[PDB]
């Protein structure tokens, strides 16, 4: 349900596209 | 001891917690360094209790720094900035049952 994962914290998504914006926002 | 409040740095407009809320849970103090599984370190301050976090996703111990606990992802609810996680026991033996990591550069003051 949620397959992507965030490298630096571990946040899960459903949505690709929101994982991206996640990685985004940690810069 | 110190009792004043540590705050999302990202967005300055919620207090998470308070220092006298920090504790030991192990040998390596309050605060360590702890590398997730991708290379990234994280100096996670060990809390009993944290406020104005939202959690995203369910428990797991993968990777987990502390043996016996899960994580889960904990976000500040105004901004939606990475604080830490909670941890949550595995097991009923264990105290305390749950706590939150803290990663320092998510925190004002600098500890
Ligand atoms: O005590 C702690 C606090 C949390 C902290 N963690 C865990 C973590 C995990 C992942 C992670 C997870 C998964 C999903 N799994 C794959 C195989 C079973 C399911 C994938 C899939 C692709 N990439 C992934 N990355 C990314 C960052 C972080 C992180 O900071 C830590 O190390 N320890
Ligand atoms: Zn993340
Ligand atoms: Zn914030």
């Amino acid at each position: 349900e949620r397959p992507f994962h965030c490298n630096q914290c571990g946040a899960s998504f459903t949505q690709k596209g929101n994982l991206l914006r996640h990685i985004k926002l940690h810069s | 001891g110190p009792s004043t409040s540590l705050s999302c740095k990202q967005c300055q407009e919620t207090e998470i917690t308070t220092k006298n809320e920090i504790f030991s849970l192990s040998l390596s103090g309050p605060m360590a360094a702890y590398v997730n599984p991708h290379g990234y370190v994280h100096e996670t301050l060990t809390v009993y209790k944290a406020s104005n976090l939202n959690l995203i996703g369910r428990p797991s111990t993968e990777h987990s720094w502390f043996p016996g606990y899960a994580w889960t992802v904990a976000q500040c609810k105004i901004c939606a900035s990475h604080i830490g996680w909670k941890f949550t026991a595995t097991k009923k033996d264990m105290s305390p049952q749950k706590f939150w990591g803290l990663t320092r550069s998510a925190l004002l003051p600098t500890i």
